């Protein structure tokens, strides 16, 4: 019966490291569009004249 | 007209050729060298004008 015990353990704890991997994913992949619109404005504004 | 978009200094044209899965962009930049000194003024007086 501790496999039993050990089994529901593991899921439950699986399915909640799932969660926060995949929500971390979204925030980097919203984070890696904001960025590179910064390397845009810098290479663009500050290089020359808009 | 936007700096950098393009090559690495002033653009002038590019060229665009395909990948198995993709697009390869070849560019035609001006570059200068060879500078030099000399002395400047911002404005030339003359008869008062």
């Amino acid at each position: 019966e501790a496999e039993v015990q050990i089994d529901r353990l593991i899921t439950g704890r699986l399915q909640s490291l799932q969660t926060y991997v995949t929500q971390q994913l979204i925030r980097a992949a919203e984070i890696r569009a904001s960025a590179n619109l910064a390397a845009t404005k810098m290479s663009e504004c500050v290089l020359g004249q808009s | 007209k936007r700096v950098d978009f393009c090559g690495k200094g002033y653009h002038l044209m590019s060229f665009p050729q395909s990948a198995p899965h993709g697009v390869v962009f070849l560019h035609v930049t001006y570059v200068p060298a060879q500078e030099k000194n000399f002395t400047t003024a911002p404005a030339i007086c003359h008869d008062g004008k």
